[PDB]
């Protein structure tokens, strides 16, 4: 999945 | 006085101010650019550059990029006035290695060897040893690092052979071979298709440029950048 | 920084006289990804040809597979034109059944 | 096995709008992309493997390339691309982890093998460090690398069992050809294998033959396997070309 937070 | 931008208006550096004098450098050359950061600030003329931090630090290479050919002893220069460590690593296509590190030395490569000096020889250069040389720096209240871009280097071998002509430039690195085909007056041919790139063990690059031949001589003219003169071969 | 291209043109199976196979033009190593790739039939562009979208290498370089059905002829030949940045003339890769 | 995402804004003069690209591998197959370009603005799934995931994926999975989208070169044809991911060995524990970015294909900030400090290969990008290791989005980034990227990489291994771990035997030939008269060109194919990695090395009379072999780096296939060759040049005299694959339970030694 991806990173999700910045 | 140089002119410089600080991160992001435009400014100077002596406008702020600090002796040099008391922290030695290795050399004054007084086009270039300069960028102030939060403050170390980058000094980067067409041949060597250095990078001061404020002064209280400074870490000063003598050029920027080097090219060298296979098989030379490469004496890529570092140095720093006033530390923890030292160490430099190799950046290139994405894969980041060690090279060399110093504390209280650890050649990763084994040939490594390194008004401070850190200028680090690498023996027996190869292929795998291009890329960006990043020349860290550690001290008790500063991590500077200078950059070093050793552009590996190795001249072809035009073998002319062959109704189709084949010139075999082999072993050559970089990639970007310009081949021209010269028929004779020497006029130039066009028509001439490539092969399919390949490479030998070490990272240097073969390939075939094919040309049909139709009667009369003939040159397959290979110009490279680790060349003063575009060589060849003719049959 | 600008990177010629890896080009390489071969087929899924080794060529055999009439049989179905597909011409892989597999340009790999450019940079940046604005490239023109065409699969030369005769020296004349196919028409109906495929191609994987723009992929992306660990290098930071760009690579991509045109593929076209054909079946391999030994009096008619292959290429693969290439049209990047680096390309002062744009390069053409024979296929060589090799 | 490893699973990369990349991350690439091809920026436009006069179009305004950067092309913001987002694709996913493992084991080097595609298998999710996002395009701008794309008559949907929304991510799709380009491998029959991860359509079996349900619509809170997707349209989770999508708002989280948005956000990227937007932040893209936040810290940092001009070209910005990104990367990150992880990769596995048979274990299936955590092996290397990888976050890196590049400014037009040149390395600008990637993350060190320890997945802690970053390794500016650009002047221009030290700041970019010293903003991130002032903000530690290398522990941020360890617990996604270490913790979240290896286990969906594990459910994707599951899920795709049927071709992640196809472990596809080459396909193998030897191929002779005359260059001249005096020497000759002992190639040895790899057809048909799958994972990409295989090692084709030369040797005359059992000892290596390293310094006049050639090769070629290997091929994707239109099928989803690989292909590759590698040559020898030899005065005629037998020369062996060892082939060494995970689906092979011995390497195999080729003769003309």
């Amino acid at each position: 999945k991806i990173l999700g937070f910045v | 006085v140089l002119d410089c931008f600080l991160v992001r208006a435009r400014a100077s550096l002596v406008l702020a101010q600090d002796d040099p004098p008391i922290i030695f450098e290795a050399s004054v050359d007084l086009e270039v650019t300069c960028e102030i950061f939060r403050f170390m600030a980058n000094v980067q003329v067409s041949g060597g550059g250095p990078s001061i931090s404020l002064v209280e630090f400074q870490v000063m290479t003598q050029t920027q990029s080097l090219s060298f050919l296979l098989g030379s002893s490469a004496s890529l220069d570092c140095g720093f006035s006033m530390l923890i460590s030292v160490e430099w690593r190799l950046q290139h296509l994405g894969r980041g290695q060690l090279v060399y590190s110093w504390t209280a030395g650890q050649a990763v490569r084994k040939g490594a060897t390194l008004a401070r000096d850190a200028s680090l020889t690498l023996p027996g250069l190869t292929i795998q040893d291009e890329g960006t040389y990043i020349c860290q720096i550690t001290t008790s209240l500063y991590q500077a690092q200078q950059i070093i871009q050793l552009n590996i280097q190795a001249s072809p071998k035009v073998r002319l052979s062959l109704p189709t002509l084949i010139c075999d430039i082999a072993g050559y690195y970089p990639l970007d071979v310009v081949v021209t085909w010269t028929r004779e007056s020497p006029a130039q041919v066009s028509g001439a298709s490539f092969s399919s790139l390949r490479q030998s063990v070490a990272g240097t690059y073969s390939i075939s440029s094919s040309l049909t031949a139709e009667p009369a001589t003939y040159t397959c003219q290979v110009t490279h950048i680790s060349l003063e003169e575009p060589l060849g071969a003719s049959t | 920084i600008q990177r010629t291209p890896k080009i390489q043109v071969y087929s899924r199976h080794p060529a055999e006289n009439g049989k179905s196979n597909f011409l892989n033009c597999y340009v790999s190593g450019f940079c940046p990804s604005d490239i023109e790739v065409d699969l030369l039939k005769n020296g004349e562009r196919i028409e109906k040809v495929e191609h994987s979208d723009l992929s992306f290498s660990k290098d930071w370089s760009f690579y991509l597979l045109y593929y076209t059905e054909f079946t391999p002829t030994e009096k008619d030949e292959y290429a693969c034109r290439v049209n990047h940045v680096t390309l002062s003339q744009p390069k053409i890769v024979k296929w060589d059944r090799d | 096995h490893s699973m990369r995402y990349f991350f690439t804004s091809v920026s436009r003069p006069g179009r305004g709008e950067p092309r913001f690209i987002a694709v996913g591998y493992v084991d080097d197959t595609q298998f999710v992309r996002f395009d701008s370009d794309a008559a949907s603005q929304r991510m799709e799934p380009r491998a029959p493997w991860i359509e079996q995931e349900g619509p809170e994926y997707w349209d989770g999975e999508t708002r989280k390339v948005k956000a990227h989208s937007q932040t893209h070169r936040v810290d940092l044809s001009h070209t910005v691309q990104r990367m990150y991911g992880c990769d596995v060995g048979s274990d299936w524990r955590f092996l290397r982890g990888y976050h890196q970015y590049a400014y037009d294909c040149k390395d600008y900030i990637a993350l060190k093998e320890d997945l802690r400090s970053w390794t500016a290969a650009d002047m221009a990008a030290q700041t970019t460090k010293h903003k991130w290791e002032a903000a530690h989005v290398a522990e941020q980034l360890r617990a996604y690398l270490e913790g979240t990227c290896v286990e969906w990489l594990r459910r994707y291994l599951e899920n795709g069992k049927e071709t992640l771990q196809r472990t596809d035997a080459p396909k193998t030939h030897m191929t002779h050809h005359a260059v001249s008269d005096h020497e000759a060109t002992l190639r040895c194919w790899a057809l048909s294998f799958y994972p990409a990695e295989i090692t084709l090395t030369w040797q005359r009379d059992g000892e290596d033959q390293t310094q006049d072999t050639e090769l070629v780096e290997t091929r994707p296939a239109g099928d989803g396997t690989f292909q590759k060759w590698a040559a020898v040049v030899v005065p005629s005299q037998r020369y062996t070309c060892h082939v060494q694959h995970e689906g092979l339970p011995k390497p195999l030694t080729l003769r003309w």
